[PDB]
DNA sequence: GGAGTAATCCCCTTGGCGGTTAAAACGCGGGGGACAGCGCGTACGTGCGTTTAAGCGGTGCTAGAGCTGTCTACGACCAATTGAGCGGCCTCGGCACCGGGATTCTCCAGGG
């Protein structure tokens, strides 16, 4: 939801973590920066995304926790986005909040 | 380091730049103006699809005439390359108003 | 054909409606509303002379607009019929000044 | 819908039987055909209004001075 | 949502004067020849509102870019 | 044109400092133009039903080009 | 009027479209009109060739300012 | 029994980003382009003693010109039939810029 993503900003300006979004609030020039981002270690603890856009076209490494909100048309496809969250450089388990 | 002397080596770009279908405008930036200039007093244009390649191809083709009559003004002086003047010689007498 | 008369052949049913009431003439009093179709069989086969022989050489089968954009700058006749427009899709007569070269 | 095509084809191959052309040369045939079709209209359309005669001769008079 | 120029090339205005028949350079060649391009642009665009203010009325199929450039001084083809 | 007139054109000339030059070139396409406009005209008149060149049939000579 | 006079002009004029076709004949205009316009294109190239010689940094013109005066005013 | 209300399709935008390369610019070396003053002379400067022509004005009609009866010579409707190439497809000949192979284009520091 459209109304999801321009929400969760202020919540995140308001508990001020160090956070960055896979979505559409970024610039022309932070997409491979921000992408080599997730993908180096950092103090981060915020990657907010979409359900077929950065959760399918993606190698996200850098992830344990998976967070739903909702799935309207996926059959079979939110199986898919959680396990977009698990890869290699994973050792523990890849839990899931709802 | 194999510097020679410019304009010889300038004459093998010309050569380049001369022989092929190559677009030597790098003019996706004349795009942009095209489209400050159409958006500039009206809107809701709603044109073609490759009409932008169409007028900025019209666009080449007076430049760059432009671009001959002015060096063949600058040889009519004695100044090779480009000069405003001689493009300024160029302009009024193709009666620019 | 309807078109075969004299030589040609492009269709002649809608181009005779089109001349015949070509909002130019009150009426093309014999008259030849097919001369136009003439000049166009003439000009067609002009160029595909002309673009046969291009497409031909080059050791090519194509005609790229570059091929295109020298025939029509090579004619004189075309220069003086309308000599203000120009070819896209290619360049311009490549040119260097013994003046701008060294 | 509607082609010269297929008569083009026919004067190449009274001219030329198995020579092959581009895309972009049709329209380039498209584009400068109609507009010498609007241009020889154009320019025998009041001819006949010189004079009290208002043919063949327009058309031939348009043709005498574009060329 | 509108988008402007930052200076039209050291490297294409330079080609553009290289099938212009140039090679070396003067202090006047690269922004004074887009400056004409300019004052051109907005001489045709000023006579085509004019048009289109006069009578208030929108514009026809691309056909209108060889017919009004042709009158402006310089046309194309290709199509 | 004679050696007065382009004598006078030169007094006019730029500061006269122009003269032999002028008196060179502006003879060339004299009469090229001369016969560029006579051509038009014969043109013109070719359809005009009659024997002998009218104002009537050259109003539109140049309506093509203006 | 005719800054050169209307009958040397038109001896040339008759000269040079007797060529075109026999038993040409004009009315009594068609006269002056033909210096006229051709006056009116030489002070055309004149004021482009004297445009051409204020940058040329002489004011002398030349074969080539007369050139770049007719080539460059349409033709 | 066709339309009034309104539940449906849906697709198209209003807008913001991945992926992205070109777009303009830097940047250093220098050497060719930048633009002109002088040399002097040649390149024009020019104004009054010396004539053909130009633009005409003295008759009589004099090559092309506008001229009104009453028309000769033709070019565009509809109605049942029908053929040209179009309505759609993609067949066999010949493609289409850097490689196998590198002599050209251009300058420079010693042979000379
Ligand atoms: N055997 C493997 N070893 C290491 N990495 C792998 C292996 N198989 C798949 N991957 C990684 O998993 C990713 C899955 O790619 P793919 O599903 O095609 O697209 P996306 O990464 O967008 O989901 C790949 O980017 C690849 O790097």
């Amino acid at each position: 939801m459209t109304k999801v993503l321009d929400v969760l900003e202020q919540f995140l300006n308001y508990h001020g973590y160090l956070y960055m979004r896979l979505d559409g609030a970024t610039k022309i020039e932070d997409r491979q920066i921000l992408t080599e981002r997730f993908n180096t270690d950092s103090r981060i603890t915020v990657f907010i995304l979409s359900s077929r856009s950065g959760g399918l076209g993606i190698n996200l490494t850098g992830a344990d926790t998976v967070i739903f909100y909702d799935s309207d048309w996926n059959p079979a496809m939110d199986k898919q986005c959680q396990d977009r969250c698990h890869r290699i450089g994973q050792t523990r388990d890849v839990h899931i909040y709802r | 380091p194999h510097r020679y002397k410019p304009g010889t080596v300038a004459l093998r770009e010309i050569r380049r730049f001369q022989k092929s279908t190559e677009l030597l405008i790098r003019k996706l930036p004349f795009q942009r103006l095209v489209r400050e200039i159409a958006q500039d007093f009206k809107t809701d244009l709603r044109f073609q699809s490759s009409a932008i390649g169409a007028l900025q191809e019209s666009v080449e083709a007076y430049l760059v005439s432009l671009f001959e009559d002015t060096n063949l003004a600058a040889i009519h002086a004695k100044r090779v390359t480009i000069q405003k003047k001689e493009i300024k010689l160029a302009r009024r007498l193709r009666g620019e108003r | 054909s309807r078109s075969a008369k004299a030589g040609l052949t492009f269709p002649v049913g809608r181009v005779h409606r089109l001349l015949r009431r070509g909002n130019y003439a009150q009426r093309i009093g014999s008259g030849a509303p097919v001369y136009l179709t003439a000049v166009l069989e003439y000009l067609a086969a002009e160029i595909l002379e002309l673009a046969g022989n291009a497409a031909r050489d080059n050791k090519k089968t194509r005609i790229i607009p570059r091929h295109l954009q020298l025939a029509i700058r090579n004619d004189d006749e075309l220069n003086k019929l309308l000599g203000n427009v120009t070819i896209a899709q290619g360049g311009v007569l490549p040119n260097i000044h013994q003046n701008l070269l060294p | 819908k509607e082609t010269y095509s297929s008569y083009i084809y026919k004067v190449l191959k009274q001219t030329h039987p198995d020579t092959g052309i581009s895309q972009k040369s049709m329209s380039i045939l498209n584009s400068f055909v109609n507009d010498i079709f609007e241009r020889i209209a154009t320019e025998a359309s009041k001819l006949a209004a010189y004079n009290k005669k208002s043919s063949a001769r327009e058309i031939q008079t348009a043709v005498r001075l574009i060329l | 949502l509108r988008d402007n120029i930052q200076g039209i090339t050291k490297p294409a205005i330079r080609r553009l004067a290289r099938r212009g028949g140039v090679k070396r350079i003067s202090g006047l060649i690269y922004e004074e020849v887009r400056a004409v391009l300019k004052s051109f642009l907005e001489s045709v665009i000023r006579d085509s509102v004019t048009y289109t203010e006069h009578a208030k009325r929108k514009t026809v199929t691309s056909l209108d870019v060889v017919y009004a450039l042709k009158r402006q001084g310089r046309t194309l083809y290709g199509f």
